[PDB]
Order: structure tokens, then C-alpha cells, then sequence
């Protein structure tokens, strides 16, 4: 729980707000990035190294089958684990395209091989969505699952533009709370199913949402239509009966006011949540742990990290989990002129 | 087609129109809702077939180009 | 507002009622909207373009209604997206911009290819073509790698949203031969089919024993970049 401010050596206006990491065997790669790939990368996404607070940016590349991507904004991501047939997978849907649009597609990632010189070597692929699949929208939430005994998906959350019939000039660019039906999904084959829960009466979005032992808690919750941000833990939990998926929720008494949050995994299932906004200007400062057991959430603080007095009066931020302890968060700078590097990065660690 | 301020209008308005006034030029209030036939938003009109996805009100004029942006800091600013 | 003509009864084309005098002189240049943003930020320039695209779009399809001359008359439009510079063209266009291996918005010939033939070329680049190219970059249907999808698509990397007709500007091609002939200029001065490679310092040298003749006769000291004016 200590913080370390780094310097990026070069390609400091690459990352946007919004955005994903990802870790995956071995190395960090960061997802979305501010304008259409640029031609140095086609790939649209980036190796991640920190060498002596030098953060470095190397460039990827998929295979020759996979498929190209748009760079997604703020998509939901599911880490599946490794696994038959196979491992390991990163599901990503749907996010919002830097051409500022949503894309209710849908795609999976892996890793292909290596280097040969320490290179890394990735493949995406899209899938078809035999639904009653979940129309285009983002800050929602996916999550893995593995329930007697197979695997599925749960997505659930997230608002969206308006309805297509109200699509006005004039509110073209609001966004309202997309209605709070969840959806299950197999990986194979891409039959989404749509589901309705009579407790969740409302949606919401940028709720980090946790999986364990094909049971799902759903901690923040702020939501637009009534300004709230709901600690209410959500706990649901669903039985893969074939085929019928049947599903039931429950209310927890008490969660935690958060919002956007970044979760670090430190244990299999020690979780701390770092940060995000706890009102609608008061960002969160403090830390939060969480143990994940069946027994269920078990809640404690940690030391906030002491944030320079630029990042505890800086008005807004945002981050990513590092992972294992480690995690980056990143401050809008200002400038007079602007550097225009006018983002400074934290590397903050637990333990 | 002269650059000239509300201020400088008047003075100048006041100014000629004291002397040998016999007003000439107009006041500042009449042309401040004079101008309103050139600018958007006052004349009658429609679309056959209607228009997709536009709210058809004639007459508004100027609009902040945001439309409607949810203010959100939770979301992108 | 470029031309107006009338179609109607039919049997002919249309018959021109009024077409603008002078529209190059900006007294004829009507803003509709106004953003403090950068020009390259793709996200922010966008979010706020999107509802005049749409409603442009939608504009093509229905038929106005206007009371003029005291009577309800109908219109009818056409749009055309030319007065664009060559950077945001290429970049709302989905182009790698802007010097990269593929160059001219219209022949999709490569840069050294351009070299070899210059005149003999057909424009074929178009908007909805533009989009089927984009839907093959993205679902990657032959499995090519970089450089074979690169090819086959002819370099379409990033997805156009704003419809532009295929044509130039007038203004900065002039600007640009400008500019080349200045720089062919500093290079006769000295000698290139004699000199391979010089270096920097005659480079300059040229250009100021160039500035000094283009004072001395024709009245013309050097300006920081080269306008319109300069051009002419
Ligand atoms: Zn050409």
C-alpha cells in the first residue's frame, strides 16, 4: 500500500481515460487508445513494461486468422479462466468506439506463442450472438462463471443511447440506464439468453462486479435516473440445469458507495477495491479489502497510500489493476503551456 | 459590417441624433429584436415525409452543441 | 448555398434558376457550428459532430416545404463535402494520414507506383465502398496477414463516418505545387544532378542567396510559410 510516481520515457498521449488492462500470461497488455490506430500499431494495443518508473509501450501484433478490432472505450471484460478447449481466455464487450458510436459485438482474446525474441503473439476472434442478444452498451459488467460443472457468462449493468424511436438531435448524446435484464451466454456456441430479475428493478453502470464459484456479488451501483449511489451489495447465484439456467437474487444489507472502481486480485481470493468517486465531485480516497469466500464478502480498510496533495486535490481520475498487489492510477495535468503530457502515473503496490 | 460595440452604438446613436436629430439611426432595443428575422428559428415550414430523428420544432435558435450530455464525472467528462 | 435549379414539370433536367456569383469570397461562408476542441482528437470532434451528420444524412430522403413567394413551394437537396483540407478529408475518411504508402484520396496506387505511371488513372474511391472495405478489414474473412489485409483492402485502417465527395481542394494543391516549386528553387540554385546528397548548410545557403534575389528583383522577402498570396 505505497504509491510510486513514474514517467512515461515517450508516447504519452496514447491513453484516454477510459480504458482496459489486461494481464495475461506473464505480461501486461493495455486495451483502447485515443484516435484510430495509428499506423505504428495497427494492432491497436500495447505491451506494458516499468523499468525504473520508466513506463515503456511496445507494440503488438495478432495472427494472420484473427480478427482486427476497433479500440473500445470503457467495454466489459471477463477474465475466463484457463481452461478446455481453450486457455485462457479474455472476453471483451462491447465498450464504445473512438468513432464515438457502441458496438454490440462481441470478441474473445488469447495468446497464440513467443517471442521469438520475447515477442508476444495474440488472436481474437468474434462471435455471433444467437439472441435475444443484449443490444450495444457500455459501463455494464461480464463476468465468468462455472456452475455444475460448465462454464457460462453473465452480463449485466450499463446504460446506453437513447431508444432508437427517441433518438433526438437535441439529446443525441445523453445516455440513459439501459433496462435490468440480465443475460446469460455460452462460449460455444453464442447463445445469449435474456433474463429478468423482479428485485433489480432498475440498471445501473460502472459497478465492479466479482465472480466466485458460479456466484456473483455486484458491489457500487451509482445510477443516473435517481442520482444515487446504492452500497447495497447485490448477491445472485445460478444453477446451469439443462436448459433451464435457473437464476435467483438477494439483496445484501450493506456494500460500498463506489464508483468505476479498479480491483486488484492480491490472493486467489484476497481483493482490494483501490479507488473511484464516493460522491459526485468527492472522489474515494481510502482503500477497501475484500475476502471472497462462500461464506461471502468480508469487509475491512487498509492505509490509503498518502496521495500527494496533486492527486488528493486533482478533481478526477482513473486506473487499472497492475494486478498481484500492483496497480497504475493516472492524474490529468495541467500545464502552462501543456507538456501536453497531461497525464502523470502512480504505480501503487500492496503490501 | 462595422465591428461595433452596443456602446458604441449608442454614442454614436445619441451623438447624431442630438445634433440636427431628427433621428437617423435606430436605436439599440429595436435592432435587438429587429434582427431576429435574419437570425435561425422564425420562419414556418415542414418536411414530407417528416423528418427521422429530429424533434420538429421550427422555431429554436441557437443550441448548445452537447446535447444533452449526461454531466457525469463518473463517465467521460 | 452553391446552386438552385428546378425540375419541375420533368421532361428535361433541371432548368438553373440561380447559381452563386462568387462563393469562394467568404461574404458567402454560413457557420452552423462552432467547437473549442482540437482538430485531431477523433472522440471529442465526434461526439459533438454527431447529431449535424445525422440529421444531414436524414436530409437527402425527405422533400422541404417553405413559404416563399406567399406560397408553400417544395425542395428537394443536394450535398456535396469538398471544401475539406487534405488531413481531416484522409482522417474522416478512414486513410492513414496523411504521407503514407497510400496517397491520393481517389487512385489507390502506392507512393513508388505513383512515380512510375502519373496521368493514366480512374477515381474509384467511394463512401459506401469505403464502408465494405472497413467490414473486411474488421471481420478479416481471408485470414491475411498485416501487410496482405493492408493490400486488400488498398489501406482503409479506421472506419469513416462523415460521407465527402471525391474531389481536391483548390486552395492548398495550390499552396503545395507552390511549396515544391520553391523547394525545386533552393535546388537549382545550387546544383543536384551535380551534388547526390548535400548537406544542410548549402541547403540553406540557397534559400538565402534565393531570398536575396527574390528582394532584390520582383520585390519579395521570405515569409515563415508560403499563403495564397505568396503563392500566386
Ligand atoms: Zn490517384
Amino acid at each position: 500500500m505505497s504509491l510510486q510516481p513514474l514517467t512515461a520515457v515517450n508516447c504519452g498521449s496514447l491513453v484516454q481515460p477510459g480504458f482496459s488492462l489486461l494481464d495475461l500470461e506473464g505480461d501486461v497488455y493495455l486495451f483502447g487508445q485515443k484516435g484510430w490506430p495509428k499506423r505504428s500499431c495497427p494492432t491497436g494495443i500495447f505491451g506494458v513494461r516499468i523499468k525504473k518508473g520508466e513506463l515503456k509501450l511496445r507494440a503488438i501484433s495478432f495472427s494472420n486468422n484473427s480478427s482486427y478490432l476497433p479500440p473500445l472505450r470503457c467495454p466489459a471484460i471477463a477474465h475466463f479462466e484457463a481452461q478446455d478447449g481453450k486457455p485462457e481466455c479474455y472476453l471483451i464487450h462491447g465498450g464504445r468506439t473512438p468513432n464515438n458510436e457502441l458496438s454490440s459485438s462481441l470478441y474473445m482474446l488469447s495468446v497464440d506463442s513467443r517471442g521469438c525474441n520475447r515477442k508476444v503473439t495474440l488472436r481474437c476472434e468474434e462471435k455471433e450472438l444467437v439472441g435475444d442478444v443484449p443490444s450495444a452498451r457500455y459501463g455494464h459488467t461480464l463476468s465468468v462463471i462455472n456452475s455444475r460443472g460448465k462454464t457460462a457468462c453473465v452480463l449485466f449493468g450499463g446504460r446506453s443511447y437513447m431508444p432508437p424511436t427517441e433518438r433526438t438531435t437535441q439529446n443525441w448524446n445523453s445516455v440513459v440506464d439501459c433496462p435490468p435484464q440480465v443475460y446469460l451466454i455460452d462460449l460455444e456456441f453464442g447463445c445469449c439468453t435474456a433474463h429478468t430479475l423482479p428485485e433489480l428493478t432498475d440498471g445501473q453502470s460502472f459497478h465492479v462486479a466479482l465472480a466466485r464459484q458460479d456466484c456473483v456479488y455486484f458491489l457500487g451501483g451509482h445510477i443516473l435516473s435517481s442520482d444515487c449511489r446504492p452500497s447495497r451489495l447485490i448477491r445472485l447465484h445460478v444453477e446451469l440445469l439443462l436448459g433451464s439456467p435457473v437464476l435467483t437474487c438477494t439483496i445484501l444489507h450493506e456494500g460500498l458507495t463506489i464508483t468505476s472502481a479498479i480491483a486488484s486480485p492480491i490472493g486467489y481470493h484476497e481483493y482490494i477495491i483501490f479507488g473511484g468517486y464516493q460522491s459526485e465531485t468527492q472522489k474515494r480516497m481510502e482503500c477497501t479489502y475484500v475476502g471472497l469466500d462462500d461464506v461471502g464478502v468480508h469487509m475491512e480498510s487498509r492505509e490509503p497510500p498518502q496521495w500527494t496533495s496533486e492527486i488528493s486535490h486533482s478533481r478526477t481520475w482513473f486506473g487499472g489493476s497492475l494486478g498481484k498487489g500492483t496497480a497504475l492510477v493516472a492524474i490529468p495535468s495541467e500545464g502552462n503551456p501543456t507538456p501536453p503530457e497531461a497525464y502523470h502515473f502512480y504505480q501503487v503496490s500492496f503490501q | 459590417n462595422t465591428f461595433l460595440s452596443c456602446s458604441q452604438y449608442h454614442k454614436m446613436y445619441r451623438t447624431v441624433k442630438a445634433t440636427s436629430g431628427r433621428q437617423i439611426f435606430q436605436p439599440l432595443h429595436t435592432l435587438r429584436n429587429a434582427e431576429k428575422e435574419l437570425l435561425p428559428g422564425f420562419h414556418q415550414f415542414e418536411w414530407q415525409p417528416a423528418l427521422k430523428n429530429v424533434s420538429t420544432s421550427w422555431d429554436v435558435g441557437i443550441i448548445d452543441g452537447l446535447s444533452g450530455w449526461t454531466v457525469s464525472v463518473d463517465d467521460v467528462p | 448555398i452553391m446552386s438552385i435549379s428546378i425540375r419541375l414539370e420533368g421532361e428535361d433536367d433541371g432548368i438553373t434558376i440561380f447559381q452563386e456569383q462568387k462563393p469562394n469570397s467568404e461574404l458567402s461562408c454560413r457557420p452552423l457550428c462552432l467547437m473549442f476542441v482540437d482538430e485531431s482528437d477523433h472522440e471529442t470532434l465526434t461526439a459533438i459532430l454527431g447529431p449535424v451528420v445525422a440529421e444531414r444524412k436524414a436530409m437527402m430522403e425527405s422533400r422541404l416545404i417553405i413559404s416563399v413567394g406567399g406560397l408553400l413551394r417544395s425542395f428537394r437537396f443536394f450535398f456535396r463535402g469538398t471544401g475539406y483540407d487534405e488531413k481531416m478529408v484522409r482522417e474522416m475518411e478512414g486513410l492513414e494520414a496523411s504521407g503514407s504508402t497510400y496517397i491520393c484520396t481517389l487512385c489507390d496506387s502506392t507512393r513508388a507506383e505513383a512515380s512510375q505511371n502519373m496521368v493514366l488513372h480512374s477515381i474509384t474511391r467511394s463512401h459506401d465502398e469505403n464502408l465494405e472495405r472497413y467490414e473486411i478489414w474488421r471481420k478479416n474473412p481471408f485470414s491475411e496477414s498485416a501487410d496482405e489485409l493492408r493490400d486488400r483492402v488498398k489501406g482503409v485502417s479506421a472506419k469513416p463516418f462523415m460521407e465527402t465527395q471525391p474531389t481536391l481542394d483548390a486552395l492548398h494543391c495550390d499552396i503545395g505545387n507552390a511549396t515544391e516549386f520553391y523547394k525545386i528553387f533552393q535546388d537549382e540554385i545550387g546544383e543536384v544532378y551535380q551534388k547526390p546528397n548535400p548537406s544542410r548548410e548549402e541547403r540553406r545557403r540557397w534559400r538565402s542567396t534565393l531570398d536575396k534575389q527574390l528582394r532584390k528583383k520582383m520585390k519579395l522577402k521570405p515569409v515563415m510559410r508560403m499563403n495564397g498570396n505568396y503563392a500566386r
